[PDB]
DNA sequence: TTAAGTGGAGCTGGATGCTCTGT
DNA sequence: TCCAGCTCCACTTAA
RNA sequence: ACAGAG
């Protein structure tokens, strides 16, 4: 996980800074530790360690537990540090299902880590004043009305609660309060009678106290899982067929585990009422689609029943294995070319195969196929079986059956992704640091315009800005921005590859 | 000249066409035949591009970004009150946090 | 060098070394087995070792 | 205007010097290694001020000299920013005015911090100043260099260490300003 | 250890290496200090509250 | 014959000699007779100081071929060695310095 | 109080004479009146018998504490 | 060689005058030997520093003059870096106080500035 | 019935003195 | 030429 | 690589 820890070091430095990435990386690298040795292993002063640990626990990046003799041990949650990279995708997807108020709720929850329901409805109201004009306030009612809709859809969830000291173990205060999760009240909101207005930055006792709320990142992954399945069906069959899949998955949301091979079956009789009214399809034609999907060897859907008419289930695990393979084949095609991608799909279907059959089946000649085969070994896309004749294992007397293993090649390809993003960040930060000369110079000229903008501001200052020697220099700053905007955008787009590969790896593990 | 191993065990039964001798080492960045796929554009994929840059500029200003403390300032002067870096402080909820972490 | 033909010199073996230890002769063992054979200086970087 | 710097060193006293009190021999051998040299982060060492502590004088094997760890303080010309100093002009140059402060000669008055009325010399080494009533742009910083008063706005250290394997630039640099009223030649105020 | 001292060329601890020698120089440790005149604490009570 | 036994724990040393041994009862038990041919080769570096300056001058004058003599001379802060067979030794004796 | 033995050991005697001989070989002051001796080690043996050697032997206990013994106040012996 | 405190104290130029004068009373009783340039470095830095300071108004002062100067200036609300400059340069005009003291036109009243002129020139 | 901890037997890798004196 | 560790395989107890 | 010597 040296690629993960390198990437976690950059993320904590960009969002929290130097004297806390030291403590964060040390916890990821060593595992759980008592507080006294976190300082000693690092050379940080004890006050700075407390400051570093308290911010990492606020944003849910470290856990803590009590152990033998009452010592607190902290433990970093490595995967939750990497999910700081997907934050703009979360803020965009809430803007798709919900209005701009629901966008600003999730933004405050992700940036402050935990908020009380009273605090969030305040800060969303304050920030939405800038989006509006001409006297109209934001009011706290239409904030909460989206929050309670977010809650029912499980995008937002309550944090683990402090226990009631009076009911349980009254007496000497514990070193740490040993928090626990309650399954009843995760999605049960407090009722708030207080209302008000957001302050427009003029610049001239609490009922839900302790009811902290945080973003439920696992609910977003159930959303992004659906979009990967729905879009694959949109390509292969039709948009109409894609909607049938979208209908099944939207119903499945509330009543199935986020990790299970099969969802709850639904009858076609109850799919019919759930599909939107504009789809001018008869019930009989709806059953034509469902059988033609179930006939597909990709097996995104299956039967799994016969009661109440036609019964159909959508396959969650088997869709991911298709998508991980489609991700794996697409990188082969771009790196080595279409004729090599031919050989990758050939060996994957003819599960074990030898060189003379590869050239026969793909119609690719010798000295072109073999060069492609031997590269795919050296980049770990493909494997050798090596069935022996004798316990010598001598090369002259064994048959080298090729094989493609999808799970190992997915773990290998994921490791390339974490280093790829870290490189992209390293390029951006290098070009940002080496241009701090020009960035300060272009700030100070704009600072003359920003400072003393209106009070006493005469017109005799608007020409003296381009009068500095920075006017030829400007060509570099257009090159800076076009570089950064491409590096930032690629840092978003590689996350699409991580989520597809990691969700496949997440589901094959039973963690028994 | 012959080596320690027998060359016939590796191959080369004809007796010629041995591979050549590399004179200069290959370049550090060799030329590649294939190029990256161009990026995805759109009205939605560019809004994520602008939200990503607004999270850096905000979270450096938010009170969670603990900057490193300065030291070894040389002398005191009357320009200390005029140049005091003022910033409000966040306070946690000490019920959830352990007793061992009070400042 | 190895011997009389090459004006070689004489060997302080592993057994003569054991004798000199038993006398506690720490500086003579340093003179014989470092200074009058193969004394040298190396640049060592204290950072990477 | 100077500072003390507290330093430690291991001083080798060779055996012919054993006829002399150790506190005398140590101080001489320390001046020989510190005087008129710039120590990187702290400035130019003038001389040893005192020895504050003096540890045990070991004799290591294979040598006869005595090695003793010395605790001492040294007077170092480190001037703080925005301090006023007086010193004589050694030269006029296109890059600015170069000032001497006795021992120290690397004092820069940059033209971005000179007096505003005259700022570009008309193909002349000597720098100029123009006042409408008196002196028609002929007033000058003379080569004899009568004392100027200047304010030290900036200083910089450049690490003058070997680059590459082995087998002259100024290591301590000081940047002044003269633009404020009351700064200049002493005769002007 | 003895064997690695002979390899590395440093004098062994046992024998004549167990102790250190100090020179009996005519020295005055903790000698009289030069008083400061200016930067003494009684004349420089802090300016700020 | 490897590093650790052959070249590190024990090693060939110079200023060494070897010869046949034969008895001599007229020597004391703490003495050994060394032949002149070994004594002219095996040299000891005597540092020049106030007690031996006038003694070492006579040894420098005799030079390499007479037994109470010297093969090399080396100056105070220099590491090259003047081979004393050449040059005029009565001049090099006068220019002896302490150290 | 000093607990270690008052007798000078043969190893202390060997290294004091050695370090003093090396110091007398360089141009150090001789504390005894020499009488035409040239060999530095012979002069160091006169200084030991006359108790004039300016060396302190720092005996080291294995825990890291130390005792400073003067060469003139140890009991020397053959 | 290692440094345990970079900035430890501020020195007046009187202490350096007293140091190098006490140094001169025992220097040059032995000349330079030219076994090393080390003695040449000590002589040039000691001489040129004192020839500078002997043209500064720090001469004729004494320990009791400097100690009473701080005593008189104690009551005036000045930092160490301002009291030090008033000692080393002997101001006699009003303009350099606006240089040696920051915001002197806001911190000190005009009668307090002219009291500061008299406090310098009557003691020093 | 079999999961498992421990006996007995064969395979493997290590070691075997110190120097000069010559061809 | 002689000798410790490492691994494979039968051989009772125990559920 | 062999022979010597103690
Ligand atoms: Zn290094």
């Amino acid at each position: 996980t040296q690629a993960e820890i390198k990437l976690c070091s950059l993320l904590l430095q960009e969002h929290f800074g130097e004297i806390v990435e030291k403590i964060g990386v040390h916890l990821i690298r060593t595992g759980s530790q008592p507080l006294r040795v976190i300082a000693h292993d690092t050379g940080t002063s004890l006050d700075q360690v407390k400051k570093a640990l308290c911010v990492l626990v606020q944003h849910n990046l470290v856990s803590y537990q009590v152990h033998k003799r009452g010592v607190v041990e902290y433990e970093a949650q490595c995967s939750r540090v990497l999910r700081m990279l997907r934050y703009p995708r979360y803020i965009y997807t809430t803007k798709t299902l919900y209005s701009d108020t629901g966008e600003l709720i999730v933004e405050e929850l992700l940036l402050n880590g935990k908020l009380t329901m009273s605090a969030v409805v305040k800060k969303v109201a304050d920030r939405l004043t800038e989006t509006m004009e001409d006297g109209k306030t934001m009011d706290y009612a239409e904030v909460s009305n989206t929050f309670v809709r977010l809650a029912d859809t499980h995008f937002v969830q309550r944090c683990p609660s402090v226990p009631t000291t009076e009911n349980s173990d009254p007496g000497p205060p514990p070193p740490a309060p040993t928090l626990v999760i309650n399954e009843k009240d995760m999605y049960l909101v407090p009722k708030l009678s207080l209302i008000g207005k957001g302050k427009r930055r003029r610049s001239s006792p609490i009922p839900d106290d302790g009811i902290y709320w945080q973003a439920n990142l696992d609910r977003f992954h159930q959303h992004f899982r659906d979009q990967a399945i729905v879009s694959a069906v949109a390509n292969r069959m039709d948009q109409t067929s894609s909607e049938i899949v979208r209908t099944m998955l939207r119903m499945s949301e509330i009543t199935t585990s986020s990790s299970a091979p099969f969802t709850q079956p639904l009858s076609s009789n109850e799919i019919f009422r759930s599909l939107p009214v504009g789809y001018n399809i008869s019930k009989q034609v709806l059953d034509q689609y469902l059988t033609l999907l179930a006939d597909d060897p990709l097996e995104f859907v299956g039967k799994s029943g016969d009661s109440g008419g036609g019964m159909y289930v959508i396959n969650l695990h088997k869709a991911l294995a298709s998508l991980a393979t489609a991700t794996l084949e697409s990188v082969v095609q771009e790196r080595f070319g279409s004729r090599c991608a031919r050989i990758f799909r050939l060996v994957l279907q003819k599960k074990h195969i030898e060189q003379k059959q590869v050239e026969d089946f793909a119609m690719i000649p010798a000295k072109e196929a073999k060069d492609m085969l031997y590269k795919m070994l050296s980049e770990n896309f493909m494997s050798l079986q090596e069935i022996p004749k004798t316990p010598d294992h001598a090369p002259s007397r064994t048959f080298y059956l090729y094989t493609v293993n999808i799970l190992s090649a997915a773990r290998m390809l994921l490791h390339r992704c974490y280093k790829s993003i870290a490189n992209l960040i390293e390029r951006r930060q290098f070009e940002t640091k080496e241009n701090k000369r020009l960035l300060e110079k272009s700030q100070r000229v704009e600072a003359i315009i920003a400072s003393m903008q209106a009070t006493g501001a005469e017109e005799a200052q608007l020409q003296e800005i381009e009068e500095m020697i920075t006017a030829p220099e400007r060509q570099q700053l257009e090159t800076l921005k076009r570089n950064v905007n491409k590096l930032d955008a690629s840092e978003i787009q590689v996350d699409e590859t991580i989520f597809l590969l990691e969700s496949y790896i997440e589901c094959t593990m039973k963690r028994q | 000249a012959a080596y320690t191993f027998n060359i016939e065990a590796v191959g080369f039964s004809k007796g010629e066409k041995l591979p050549d001798v590399v004179l200069k080492p290959p370049p550090l960045f060799p030329d590649t035949d294939y190029k990256p796929v161009p990026l995805k554009t759109g009205e939605g994929e560019e809004y994520m591009l602008a939200l990503k840059q607004e999270l850096r500029e905000t979270m450096k200003r938010m009170p969670y970004f603990i900057e490193t403390p300065e030291e070894r300032q040389d002398i005191e002067r009357y320009s200390k009150r005029y140049m005091k870096v003022y910033k409000e402080e966040w306070i946690p909820d000490w019920r959830r946090l352990p007793r061992e972490m009070m400042p | 060098t190895e011997g009389r033909s090459r004006d070689g010199g004489l060997r302080l073996g592993e057994m003569e070394r054991d004798c000199l230890i038993g006398y506690g002769a720490s500086m003579l063992l340093l003179e014989r087995l470092m200074i009058s054979s193969d004394a040298f200086e190396v640049d060592v970087c204290g950072q990477c070792g | 205007m100077f500072v003390l710097v507290e330093m430690v060193d291991t001083v080798r006293i060779p055996p012919w010097q054993f006829e002399r009190k150790l506190n005398d021999s140590i101080a001489e051998e320390l001046n020989k290694k510190l005087a008129n040299k710039v120590v990187y982060n702290v400035g130019l060492c003038i001389c040893l001020f005192d020895i504050t502590k003096l540890e045990d004088a070991y004799v290591f094997p294979g040598d006869g000299a005595s090695h003793t760890k010395v605790h001492f303080r040294c007077v170092v010309f480190h001037p703080f920013l925005d301090e006023i100093l007086i010193g004589k002009i050694k030269g006029c140059s296109p890059e600015g005015v170069h000032v001497s402060l006795g021992f120290f000669d690397d004092i820069l008055i940059p033209p971005e911090s000179l007096q505003q009325p005259a700022k570009f010399d008309e193909a002349e080494q000597v720098w100029v100043w123009e006042y409408e009533t008196e002196e028609g742009a002929h007033d000058l910083y003379m080569d004899t260099g009568e004392e100027i008063r200047f304010r030290v706005v900036d200083e910089s250290f450049v690490d003058t260490s070997p680059t590459g394997p082995s087998s002259k630039e100024a290591p301590y640099t000081l940047v002044g300003s003269i633009s404020e009223p009351g700064l200049g030649l002493l005769s002007w105020w | 250890g003895v064997s690695e001292c002979i390899i590395m060329g440093i004098p062994m601890n046992i024998g004549t290496g167990l102790f250190k020698l100090l020179h009996k120089a005519d020295r005055d440790p903790n000698p009289p200090k030069r008083p400061l005149i200016f930067d003494t604490n009684e004349f420089h009570i802090p300016l700020v509250t | 014959q490897g590093r650790f036994r052959g070249n590190l724990s024990g090693k060939r040393v110079d200023f060494s000699g070897r010869t046949v041994i034969s008895p001599d009862p007229n020597l004391r038990i703490d003495e050994v007779a060394v032949p002149v041919h070994v004594a002219k080769i095996l040299t000891f570096p005597e540092k020049v100081n106030k007690a031996n300056i006038n003694f070492l001058r006579k040894l420098v004058q005799n030079g390499p071929e007479v037994h109470p003599g010297a093969n090399f001379i080396q100056q105070r802060h220099t590491q090259m060695k003047r081979f004393l067979k050449y040059g005029n030794r009565e001049k090099m004796a006068q220019e002896l310095k302490y150290g | 109080k000093r607990i270690t033995t008052p007798y000078m050991t043969k190893y202390e005697r060997a290294r004091v004479l050695g370090t003093r001989a090396l110091q007398i070989a360089m141009c150090a002051p001789v504390m005894v009146e020499l009488e035409g001796e040239t060999d530095p080690l012979l002069i160091a043996m006169k200084e030991l018998k006359a108790r004039k050697i300016p060396i302190i032997i720092r005996r080291y206990l294995p825990d890291g504490s130390y005792e400073d013994w003067g060469v003139d106040e140890l009991i020397i012996t053959d | 060689m290692e440094v345990k405190d970079a900035n430890s104290a501020l020195l007046s130029n009187y202490e350096v005058f007293q140091l190098l004068t006490d140094l001169k009373e025992q220097r040059k009783e032995s000349g330079k030997n030219k076994h090393s340039s080390g003695q040449q470095n000590l002589n040039t830095i000691t001489y040129e520093t004192l020839k500078y300071i002997s043209k500064t108004p720090c001469r004729h002062q004494s320990p009791e003059i400097v100690r009473e100067f701080l005593t008189a200036l104690k009551s005036h609300k000045l930092t160490k870096a301002e009291k030090l400059q008033l000692l080393n340069h002997r101001p006699v005009t009003a303009v350099e106080i606006q240089l040696m003291v920051e915001e002197s036109e806001e911190r000190l009243t005009e009668e307090q500035i002219e009291a500061l002129l008299h406090t310098v020139t009557s003691i020093l």
